[PDB]
């Protein structure tokens, strides 16, 4: 049944014309199966035979699924989709179960083939044209043309949604309180009316729709209470994804690890603590899906650690605005952090994770704040609100940090919390130069081509030292020189550098870097009493720099 | 009321289709507020909901421009401007009165509402499409297109230029010694007469305007400690400075000399020919730090002579209108921040220092946003162009909190700095 609703005007991308594909015939039983549908599709008015005029073709596939009983066809408008104008984004994102409201009764209606009920613009029909020659191609005039929204076509979804939005409006107002949502071929209706008062209203909606032209052949609520919406498992007061199973192999490929990382990533929503750190760390190699990446003990100790979690069911609660929002975060180490957002304690609303990847060595605090951000962001995306923050940070360590750092930030409403993995700044590089402490003029360099470097220092009291290095970088040398300077010094020290780069990392105050050298330096910094770092230019610089590099150079 | 007035055909540069821009997710209150606004504007005939046939989009925001009571719907037209107006920067472009800067006192006032009566080209309206975001994607986005002239848009005042000029003439005639620039929904008015006389002269224009049309310069009111009353009152009679400032005392120890030389070495990239060598000579001997070493002979020649090149900078004072301005601010001491506008690195056209009283609301973001806003007006007045900003702040961070303290009608282009520069000194430039 065709819907009377007004059809939106559709044109082709400027100066373009529609498809002309006079397809290669098939005298198969398929050619009769075609008209079996057509000369019964036109009866329902979905299509219409058009005259031998200008209307140009689009390929028909007479196929049918593996013994589908009902042999159903489908025209593929691949070339038409190319020609048609651009519409508004349908899949502008999906709603997240994390910020929905508690509903007494929810219903879902099947809006498939409802695309087929909504009509198509008259000054456009001609483009969806198609012909189909039978016996000996001596009867070509079996030329049909669509009147509704063609399955698979470009406009089809964006228009349908619009038409439905249009259609639901009068109904959404005769009873404002009941909310409706729609997507693809599903209609998630919902309200807080007693089952009977509720189930009647549904049949009311059904008749309304049916009064236009759309159809819901399913007598009532046909979709079983537990729903598989975009994988998610939906129940009246809880949510998850029941089918969350990842197989164990022994010699897998990049192809398979990608799906793993992704299924794991998916699970991060409710399952607290899931880490994909080492799990993804390996995929970093130049992509070739069929190449087998051998697992590391870390990658092994991570999956099973995850399997442990994923083995048992854990659900998610729903949103209730009347109650305030709160989020808590905590560190897992190696850059991994994890969060949970709740309202009622241990009434898990949603969870997730952040990890500072690729861009190595950074401060712990910058991470925590980078974390807050993802959350802040994702909250607005969901609840349109920003949560109260429960985070392991001493107020003074934050005060000093933003008062120290160069880049700008703002962490809203937050409160302290204790958990062993506490975030704090272990050291601070001295602001002013330490008076009694020895001055280590330092320098480092390497023969970029040969990779053989020499690192070292000289002190105010002529305490020199130079140590060789091979298969290292010019920068590795620069840092090695500082570590050296730290080692051989007392509790308080003043160190001066030639490289601006070197300076940066130390001032950045990181911790727990995978880089073996940086850790060593970090530990030295923590062990120290006071450390004043200074920076002077590399080449034209003096102050000792006009000797410390003549001391560390040899080879070319 | 649908006005039968004739419109001007708006066609952009071919090979450039309309803005398909992602709408930032907004706060609940902010959304309801936009809905309020739009619903009334819809009745007023101003804007109209559209269908799927319109794929274009533009970001909308919610501001508290007045004095933070009612919500102002701000539209991010940045793209459309690019997409149309850079060819209508010539076609019907409003020229800049190059002395507005040399002027003694200027005032800015909303003239946005003016464009609302006037209609927008039928075949172009589609490009003004914007979307009000539904929370958690609950419902489909709310889509309208402007039917009249858009506030944020740069093409709007261009069209109204004719109408504006006319509505200005009586004031322009009786008052010649007063300049009037129109960059967007704002009118900049400059005078060389003092405050008292000037405010009464402004009220005059406001009155004049309001007389000559429902063009309403929104109400005068106070705020901060030493109580103000009407319009944003700038004073470009002092829009110049030398924020360099070397240590007039701290030049005794090794470190002081060490640190000194580096800033001087960076200054070399800007002010050419700076003698640092003779001064850096009394360092070479690897001597201890904190050692109070008195300054030598030939080394003093490198200071005093190059300390006067720091108080007299002239070179490529030139400004290319074919190129764009780039302003980069950097976080300094608690309350202070420092900006630098240039078009080609080191070639610094304007260099200033911003600083909001540390105490009122010691917020980090507010400060920056405030800065940018000011830094920008500083540009318009002096060049009639908004700079691309190199922001020392996290992308995601800004995209969240900017719209909060944004009391401007316009929105400049921006970028984010993810790198710490040695550039930060006691008083720094670029
Ligand atoms: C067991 O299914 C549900 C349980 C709670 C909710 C929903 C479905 N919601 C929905 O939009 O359907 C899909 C897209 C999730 C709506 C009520 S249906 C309008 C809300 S506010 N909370």
């Amino acid at each position: 049944p065709i819907s009377p609703i007004e059809t939106v005007p559709v044109k082709l991308k400027p100066g373009m014309d529609g498809p002309k594909v006079k397809q290669w015939p098939l005298t198969e039983e398929k050619i009769k199966a075609l008209v079996e549908i057509c000369t019964e599709m036109e009866k329902e008015g979905k299509i219409s035979k058009i005259g031998p005029e200008n209307p140009y073709n689009t390929p028909v596939f007479a196929i049918k699924k593996k013994d589908s009983t009902k042999w159903r066809k489908l025209v593929d408008f691949r070339e038409l989709n190319k020609r048609t104008q651009d519409f508004w984004e349908v899949q502008l994102g999906i709603p997240h179960p994390a910020g929905l409201k508690k509903n007494k009764s929810v219903t879902v209606l099947d809006v498939g083939d409802a695309y087929f009920s909504v009509p198509l613009d008259e000054d456009f029909r001609k483009y969806t044209a198609f012909t189909i020659p039978s016996i000996n191609n001596e009867t070509p005039g079996i030329r049909y043309q669509y009147n509704v929204l063609p399955q698979g076509w470009k406009g089809s979804p964006a228009i349908f949604q619009s038409s439905m939005t249009k259609i639901l409006e009068p109904f959404k107002k005769q009873n404002p309180d009941i909310v409706i949502y729609q997507y693809m071929d599903d209609l998630y209706v919902g309200s807080d009316l007693e089952i009977g008062q509720h189930r009647t209203k549904i049949e009311e909606l059904r008749q309304h729709l049916l009064r236009w032209g759309l159809t819901t052949p399913d007598k009532k609520h046909q979709k079983e209470p537990p729903f598989l919406w975009m994988g998610y498992e939906l129940h009246p007061d809880k949510w998850t994804v029941q089918p969350i199973v990842l197989p164990e192999k022994d010699s897998w490929t990049v192809n398979d690890i990608q799906k793993l990382v992704g299924k794991l990533n998916w699970a991060s929503q409710i399952y607290p603590g899931i880490k994909v750190r080492q799990l993804s760390k390996l995929l970093r190699g130049t992509k070739a899906l069929t190449e087998v990446i051998p697992l590391t003990e870390e990658a092994e100790l991570e999956l099973a650690e995850n399997r442990e979690i994923l083995k048992e069911p854990v659900h998610g609660v729903y949103y209730d605005p009347s109650k305030d929002l709160i989020a808590e975060i905590q560190k897992q180490g190696q850059g991994q952090w994890t969060y949970q957002i709740y309202q009622e304690p241990f009434k898990n609303l949603k969870t997730g994770k952040y990890a500072r990847m690729r861009g190595a060595h950074t401060n712990d605090v910058k991470q925590l704040t980078e974390a807050v951000q993802k959350i802040t962001t994702e909250s607005i995306v969901i609840w349109g609100k920003t949560p109260k923050f429960k985070l392991p940070i001493q107020k003074e360590t934050w005060e000093t940090w933003w008062t120290e750092y160069w880049q700008a930030t703002w962490i809203p409403e937050w409160e302290f919390v204790n958990t062993p993995p506490l975030v704090k700044l272990w050291y601070q590089l001295e602001k002013e130069p330490i008076v009694g402490a020895e001055t280590f003029y330092v320098d480092g360099a390497a023969n970029r081509e040969t990779k053989l470097g020499k690192a070292g220092y000289v002190t105010n009291k002529g305490r020199q030292k130079v140590v060789p290095l091979t298969n290292t970088t010019n920068q590795k040398t620069e840092l090695q020189a500082i570590y050296l300077a730290l080692q051989d010094s007392g509790l308080e020290v003043n160190i001066v550098t030639d490289s601006q780069y070197a300076l940066g990392i130390i001032q950045a105050q990181p911790d727990k870097s995978e880089s073996e050298l940086v850790n060593q330096i970090i530990e030295q910094l923590i062990k120290k009493e006071k450390v004043y770092l200074a920076w002077v230019p590399a080449h034209k610089g003096i102050g000792g720099n006009e000797q410390v590099d003549k001391l560390v150079s040899a080879g070319i | 009321p649908i006005s039968p007035i004739e419109t001007v055909p708006v066609k952009l540069k071919p090979g450039m289709d309309g803005p398909k821009v992602k709408q930032w997710p907004l706060t609940e209150e902010k959304i309801k507020a936009l809905v309020e606004i739009c619903t009334e504007m819809e009745k007023e005939g101003k804007i109209s909901k559209i269908g799927p046939e319109n794929p274009y989009n533009t970001p909308v925001f919610a501001i508290k421009k007045k004095d933070s009571t009612k919500w102002r719907k701000l539209v991010d037209f940045r793209e459309l401007n690019k997409r149309t107006q850079d060819f209508w920067e010539v076609q019907l472009g409003i020229p800049h009165p190059a002395g507005l800067k040399k002027n003694k006192s200027v005032t800015v006032l909303d003239v946005g509402d003016a464009y609302f009566s006037v209609p927008l080209d039928e075949d172009f309206r589609k490009y003004t499409a914007f979307t009000i975001p539904s929370i958690n994607n609950e419902t489909p986005g709310i889509r309208y297109q402007y039917n009249v002239l858009p506030q944020g848009w740069k093409g709007s005042p261009a069209i109204f230029q004719s109408s504006m000029t006319k509505i200005l003439e009586p004031f322009k005639k009786q008052n010649p010694d007063i300049v009037i620039y129109q960059y967007m929904d704002d009118l900049y008015v400059g005078s060389d007469l003092e405050i008292g006389q000037h405010r009464t002269k402004i009220e005059e224009l406001r009155q004049h305007l309001l007389r000559w049309g429902l063009t309403t310069p929104d109400k005068k009111h106070q705020k901060e400690p030493p109580f103000l009353w009407m319009g944003y009152e700038l004073h470009p009679d002092k829009w110049t400075v030398q924020p360099i400032v070397l240590p007039e005392k701290d030049s005794w120890t090794v470190n002081d000399i060490q640190k000194l030389v580096g800033k001087l070495n960076w200054a070399s990239q800007i002010y050419p020919g700076i003698k640092v060598r003779q001064l850096s000579k009394l360092l070479r001997g690897t001597k201890a730090l904190t050692e109070v070493i008195p300054l030598t002979e030939e080394a003093e020649l490198e200071l005093a002579e190059n300390r006067e090149i720091l108080k007299e900078p002239v070179h490529g004072v030139y400004y290319d209108p074919s190129k764009d301005l780039i302003a980069e601010i950097q976080k300094q001491g608690q309350g202070q921040w420092t900006y630098q506008i240039y078009q080609e690195p080191f070639k610094n056209l304007k260099t200033g220092k911003y600083a909001r009283m540390r105490g009122a609301h010691t917020n980090d973001v507010k400060q920056l946003t405030e800065a940018v806003q000011k830094i920008t007006t500083e540009s318009i007045v002096i060049w009639g162009k908004t700079p691309k900003f190199k922001l020392p702040i996290q992308k995601e961070t800004w995209e969240t909190w900017w719209t909060e303290y944004w009391q401007a009608t316009w929105i400049p282009e921006w970028e984010f700095v993810n790198t710490p520069p040695l550039v930060k000194l006691w008083y720094q430039l670029e």
